[PDB]
RNA sequence: GGAAACUCAAAGAGUGCUAUGCGGAGUGCGC
């Protein structure tokens, strides 16, 4: 019986904080009585996490006490004794016992990383980076692990290199996840920015733009053309005419909405050249896989590219001055696509109408060109 | 500075997954190789 | 000196950590191989430390092809440089137990600080963890075996034949 | 064919006797309403609404393992609980009785190196469950073992003379311990050369020097001429 | 070293210590070359205009109760550790 | 590969067509397509032969998943008027088969042929 | 005299079951 080690593990601690008048024999062997409960139902047979949660919540709350009656009997902050750092570190070791007996849930994991993470002022990245590390070989197909080691060793330790190598290390396990990739192009333009204005500061006191977010635009639309199709067709590559022209424009359907989710969170990024990536982002869609979106099928996703276009130059606000006087690209292109578009021309031309009523003695002139435009 | 506090974040599941709770509820209750017995 | 072995199953690859070694000499004998018949005296020997399942049933299809013909594939690649450390010069140079002398010279010459060991030992302890098998993981994977190698023998039996569709 | 039969439950399990005027051997059909291979079915009615449910016909003059069975051997390792590695699954003549004599609930890995009695085999396995079919040559039995896990017994109906190789490889992949063995061996194909319990002498020394100790031996002389049936346990840790 | 091992308790025994290396992370390139497309194409980015923290000595290079924070929230890694350093050791020079 | 794949050369056609013409003489020779596969699934076929430039080639292309399942080696000619000729008959026959006999007068010829052609595949 | 159980007592076998080991740093060395 290794329940029996424990327990007499946990003695001297006891015997310190009894010997020195803050708590009496009377309750430490009530807390002794508790904890040989709370032992032997954690290395029984047939245990739980429940068990292992309720053991790690009775000895936060015992600390909690210690320290209460430390400040209130001895009017100190601390003893200097051996139980102040011994009863967190069997909090920690109750946390390494129920990660190797369960490394199933991560609920406990995240729940042993929080409490690291909130001991952290004390205690190590040497230690967090181990736990990340295992975590992460027990889970490589788990994308919250490495978006959460990202958050972590990038919004406390700035870690660049090291986010870095753990994003092109996630993407390595699984290159078929949309969030993985999406959050990596969140990433860089984050780091983009980030040294951007830090320059500025630096220009303030006393090339880098986003070739980066379109190579990994590229690879993320390629490999994850790839991916769908073989989702799809699951076995065996089904050879006919529909249902390969099908699965080419399905993959094509779900890649396009893809880019058009990185368009619309790609503009909340206003601290870069927006509109010259879009334009790179619209380039990248115009030649096809295959499929030929712009004249051949798929017209809805060309009538909808057009109109990104359009927009795409068009991104102005209300006080759009500046708009009338740059609006006879918008004409020219609307004149340009409704020349070559037939049922489209009518569906752009409500588009534009409507995105136009979205953007309306300022107002006059304004109303003449809304009058244009209608 | 404020775009700097206005940059958007990377996100997770996992503090969620470590501080939600539980909420739902709990509702109360031959053989093939064997021939037919004459 | 076994320190890592990869073991290949139909939902993906494992990689375990060996925490005691096997006895070499007395590896023919009673009180040995009934070790890797006891459940609870074979966790004694091997941790199960990482497991990357196969993302769909079609890359389970290539991983079993390019396994049947020796070659690396890139999950395989990806499990493998997460798992092993790297090592200095030619000190301690890090050690599989692979199950097949064709998987050992592609694995060598794509990780040249890895080297493989396929033995009696080796092919031993292999067949530990083939018999206890999803045991070991205590449920960390979507998968159950035996139907997952139903479909994925299908798959190769289809492929390897080319049996028509039409 | 059209006259009425009794059925009753064989020594070994999931095998059945159809005792008629003549008797024949008979086992439990997964894939009712066919016949695979061009055997005679029985069917039976069990009398709730009522079931109808056949029994294929276990042909022994061209399958050995039912040459074997009613030749008589002590026991097999065929159980319906278990689960079977198929050396040299030729086509649905054997491996359709071996597969619904496991029955439903465990798995025959067959194995077949031949390109058309392979095809052929898994549009057979497409109609039953429980078979896994494989394409690969048995010599190399690191190219499947991706595929098999674990099997308890392992028959072996392979006929090129590297058999005790063969069957010595697989069973150390695949085999688990105090598992079974099941040889048929063809004197013929082995070698012509020099007679056949010589080389069933030759063949019985190979696998006990594969510490695969053999229990039982059985000739099957009334059906096939020169083979013979070896069953022997995978002992792996004292072979005395 | 014979006497101080006759003279020991207990031995442990492979006493010429195990030179075991440095274990396998996530977080460095185990190999320090491109392992896959977008790996390379990264570097062959990131390789024309980075940093080897020339840039970030000169960003750390510093001295008002905005700007300091400002510029420490948009400070990096190795600069924050190394003005860790340098501040503890100002700081040890300083106090008692 | 094609799909007559067991395609012998010069030599051992010549060895192949001569037994043929003594087991034909004797009278342990089955000839056809038909027949030959009859004798097949009797069981009585020491080994098969099949003329590859017959009209078109399935015809007797059935016979190879048939004698690879029940374990009888099978040889491909390059003609079938060859084979006619050699079977002692007036018409071109495409499909050949030894039946069984330990009565035979040949049965050593039979077993170095067989030993040869198991060698060819 | 034969038969119901959550009636108990005593043995046996099988299936399971894991059966299961001063501190942050900083300071010079250890490749």
């Amino acid at each position: 019986s290794k329940t029996r080690y424990y327990l007499e593990q946990c003695i001297p601690e006891m015997d310190d904080l009894v010997e020195k008048g803050l708590f009496t024999k009377n309750e430490v062997s009530l807390i002794m009585k508790k904890r040989t409960d709370f032992e032997h139902r954690l290395n029984s047979r047939g245990s739980s996490i429940n068990d292992y949660i309720k053991y790690i919540n009775y000895e936060s709350n015992v600390n909690k006490l210690r320290a209460k009656r430390c400040k209130r009997i001895l009017q100190v902050k601390k003893t200097n004794s051996l139980s102040d750092w011994s009863i967190q570190q069997r909090i920690g070791f109750i946390y390494q016992r129920g990660t190797n007996k369960f490394p199933q849930d991560l609920k406990f994991w995240a729940m042993y990383l929080n409490y690291m993470k909130a001991r952290g002022n004390q205690t190590s990245y040497k230690k967090i980076h181990n736990i990340y590390n295992q975590l992460l070989k027990l889970h490589p197909t788990n994308v919250d692990i490495w978006i959460s080691c990202a958050k972590y060793e990038y919004e406390v330790h700035a870690n660049f290199k090291s986010c870095r190598n753990i994003f092109q290390n996630g993407l390595r396990f699984n290159p078929d996840v949309p969030k993985l990739w999406y959050e990596y192009v969140k990433f860089e333009l984050n780091f983009i920015t980030k040294l951007i204005n830090r320059r500025k500061v630096m220009g303030l006191i006393n090339a880098l733009r986003g070739d980066i977010a379109l190579t990994i635009f590229d690879v993320c639309m390629k490999t994850l053309g790839k991916h769908y199709i073989n989702k799809h067709k699951g076995y065996y590559a089904i050879s006919d005419s529909k249902m390969n022209i099908e699965l080419n424009k399905e993959t094509l359907n779900y890649l396009f909405s893809e880019s058009l989710r990185y368009i619309k969170l790609f503009d909340e990024f206003l601290d870069l050249e927006r509109d010259y990536l879009i334009n790179h982002v619209l380039q990248f869609w115009k030649n096809d896989m295959y499929d030929l979106s712009l004249r051949k099928d798929l017209p809805e996703l060309y009538l909808k590219t057009v109109m990104i276009d359009i927009t795409l130059n068009i991104r102005y606000m209300p006080v759009e001055k500046l708009d009338i006087d740059q609006l006879q690209l918008s004409v020219k292109k609307y004149f340009a696509y409704i020349s070559k578009l037939d049922s489209a021309s009518v569906k752009s031309l409500k588009n534009e109408y409507r995105s136009y009523l979205q953007d309306n003695a300022e107002d006059d002139p304004r109303y003449k060109i809304l009058d244009l435009i209608i | 500075e404020t775009n700097l506090k206005k940059l958007p974040k990377l996100e997770t599941g996992f503090d969620a997954l470590a501080n939600k709770k539980k909420k739902k509820n709990v509702l109360p209750s031959n053989d093939w190789f064997t021939l037919p017995k004459p | 000196p076994i320190e890592y072995l990869l073991f290949e199953e139909p939902t993906g690859y494992a990689v375990f950590k060996v925490k005691l070694q096997q006895d070499d000499i007395g590896s023919r004998l009673k009180e040995v191989q009934e070790q890797i018949n006891d459940f609870g005296a074979f966790t004694k020997l091997i941790e199960l430390v990482s497991f990357a399942p196969f993302k769909g049933a079609a890359e389970a299809l290539e991983n079993a092809n390019d396994i049947s013909e020796g070659l690396v594939s890139e999950s395989l690649k990806a499990i493998l440089d997460l798992n092993l450390p790297k090592a200095s010069s030619k000190k301690k140079n890090i050690t599989l137990a692979i199950s097949d002398k064709n998987l050992g010279p592609s694995i060598k010459e794509e990780f040249p600080y890895v080297d493989c060991i396929s033995n009696e030992l080796a092919q031993d302890l292999i067949r530990g963890v083939r018999l206890h098998g999803e045991k070991l993981f205590k449920g960390l994977q979507s998968g159950d075996l035996e139907r997952a190698q139903l479909g994925l023998g299908h798959a190769y039996s289809r492929a390897k034949v080319k049996f028509s569709v039409q | 064919g059209g006259a009425k039969v009794v059925i009753e439950p064989h020594r070994h399990a999931g095998v059945y006797i159809a005792r008629g005027k003549e008797d024949l051997l008979v086992t439990k059909n997964m894939a009712p309403g066919e016949s695979v291979y061009g055997e005679k079915r029985i069917s039976v009615e069990e009398p709730v609404p009522p079931t109808k449910v056949e029994y294929r016909v276990w042909n022994p003059f061209r399958s050995k393992l039912a040459a074997g069975i009613m030749g008589g051997l002590d026991e097999l390792f065929i159980a319906p609980g278990k689960k079977v590695l198929y050396l040299g699954a030729a086509s649905g003549t054997s491996v359709s009785h071996v597969s619904d004599v496991v029955g439903p609930e465990g798995v025959v890995y067959a194995v077949e190196f031949s390109h058309r009695p392979g095809r052929e085999l898994i549009s057979m396995a497409k109609k039953r469950p429980n078979i896994i079919p494989i394409i690969e040559d048995a010599r190399h039995p690191q190219k499947y073992r991706m595929l098999i896990g674990m099997v308890d017994c392992v028959f072996a109906d392979v006929a090129q003379p590297d058999q005790a190789r063969i069957i010595a490889l697989n069973s150390h992949m695949f085999l688990k311990d105090q598992g079974g063995v099941v040889i048929s061996i063809k004197a013929n194909c082995i070698d012509s050369t020099v007679d056949a319990e010589t080389v069933f002498a030759r063949e019985v020394q190979k696998l006990r020097e594969e510490r695969i100790k053999p229990l039982e031996q059985l000739t099957l002389e009334p059906y096939e001429r020169d083979h013979c049936i070896v069953v022997g346990r995978y002992m792996r840790s004292g072979l005395k | 070293i014979v006497q101080q091992n006759r003279r020991a308790d207990h031995l442990i025994f492979p006493l010429n210590k195990p030179t075991e290396h440095n274990h396998a992370s996530a977080f460095t390139r185990t190999q320090d070359v491109p392992q896959t497309e977008l790996q390379e194409k990264v570097d062959q980015v990131l390789q024309e205009s980075n940093l080897a923290n020339p840039e970030k000595d000169s960003k750390f290079e510093e001295l008002r109760t905005t700007e300091m924070r400002l510029m420490r929230e948009l400070m990096f890694r190795e600069e924050r550790k190394a003005r860790r350093l340098k501040k503890i050791k100002s700081k040890t020079y300083r106090k008692i | 590969n094609p799909k007559a794949f067991p395609l012998a050369d010069a030599a051992l056609t010549q060895q192949i067509l001569d037994v043929v013409q003594q087991a034909a003489n004797l009278r342990q020779l089955k000839k056809g397509a038909n027949e030959a596969t009859k004798t097949l699934n009797r069981g009585i076929s020491e080994f098969i032969i099949m003329a590859a430039d017959c009209e078109p080639i399935e015809i007797l292309l059935h016979l190879p998943l048939l004698c690879e399942d029940k374990n009888v080696p099978y040889v491909f000619v390059p003609s079938r008027v060859a084979l006619g000729r050699a079977c002692g008959v007036s018409r071109p026959v495409i499909a050949a088969s030894i039946t069984t006999n330990d009565a035979s007068a040949i049965k050593t010829q039979i077993y170095a042929v067989k030993d040869k052609i198991e060698t060819l595949l």
